[PDB]
């Protein structure tokens, strides 16, 4: 989950 | 005229924005930056003060997971640091009972916490409480009837549909009924007598579905779904309506803010954030  | 505060977030890197939305007139107001950029943090309110807890700063210099608790005073437009948590907690969940801030789970590097700790504002101290039955990061937390719920998240191996309830008077956790869907980084809040779990990531897709746990029936039910699929969204309650803010939909970092009216079981897009971001901390005062 790179997006936070 | 109470406002929805959004702190930090992610877009390219961890962000420092503090902005406030007024739902009764549709305006946004830029406020003082966080001293340290953060995403994967949580926001809460105690005695009219906004607290930002945990998260991480992924930046050009590398990544630093945060043990920080910081306090913003809307009257002075100033941030003040508070006592650090016992350990860094990225992708933390937070709830408030009896004026105390409960910091739940989250991660420090590769360690996924089951541990939980409690902040007393009047002493500026953290104390360990009973650990959860499950390690959870990207956990959603809500408080109803002075009981704290930890919903979903990621245990280091699997994303979770499970949930559990903390009873302060006995300092113990128990499993409750599992959700219908695995959700990591969902929006979790309380409206009326229900705990809502909106969005999240199931291991494959970002979700637009929204299920709620009625505490009198012990059952999870899908209500109307959001217009946008979203994980790592902010969520809160203002005047009997749910507001969800931002998140990642699988392709875009959203600026969308949707509003759920449980009287009509309908979501409407009410505003846009000034720029798209995920991983915000959100609260109302």
């Amino acid at each position: 989950e790179w997006w936070w | 005229g109470r406002l929805i505060y959004t702190a930090g977030g992610y877009f390219r890197q961890s962000l420092s924005y503090l902005e406030a939305y007024n739902p009764s007139d549709g305006t946004w107001l830029r406020l003082a930056d966080l001293q340290v950029p953060r995403s994967g943090l949580a926001g809460c309110v105690v005695g009219g003060l906004l607290y930002a807890v945990g998260g991480r700063n992924n930046s050009p210099d590398g990544n630093t997971d945060s043990s920080a608790l910081d306090c913003y005073n809307p009257m002075t437009n100033q941030w003040s640091p508070c006592a650090p948590m016992s350990v860094p907690r990225n992708r933390i969940g937070v709830g408030v009972i009896d004026g105390h801030i409960y910091a739940v789970g989250g991660s420090h590097g590769c360690i996924h916490h089951n541990s939980v700790e409690r902040y007393e504002p009047e002493r500026d101290e953290w104390h360990l409480v009973a650990p959860m039955l499950t390690r959870r990061i990207g956990v959603g937390v809500a408080v109803l009837n002075r009981l704290l719920y930890a919903v979903g998240g990621f245990d280091g191996t699997n994303r979770l549909n499970s949930a559990e309830c903390y009873y302060p008077e006995r300092n113990e956790w128990r499993m409750i009924t599992a959700m219908n869907t695995i959700r990591s980084g969902a929006g979790v809040c309380v409206l009326h007598n229900c705990i809502y779990a909106a969005g999240g990531y199931d291991g494959q897709d970002q979700l637009n579905s929204v299920e709620r746990y009625d505490v009198e029936t012990e059952t999870w039910t899908f209500v109307a779904p959001m217009k946008h699929r979203r994980s790592a969204l902010g969520i809160t309650v203002h005047q009997g309506r749910i507001y969800v803010l931002g998140g990642y939909d699988g392709h875009t970092f959203l600026d969308s803010v949707e509003c759920y009216d449980p009287d009509t079981d309908t979501w409407s897009e009410v505003t846009r954030m000034t720029s798209g971001r995920s991983g915000v901390g959100v609260a109302v005062t």
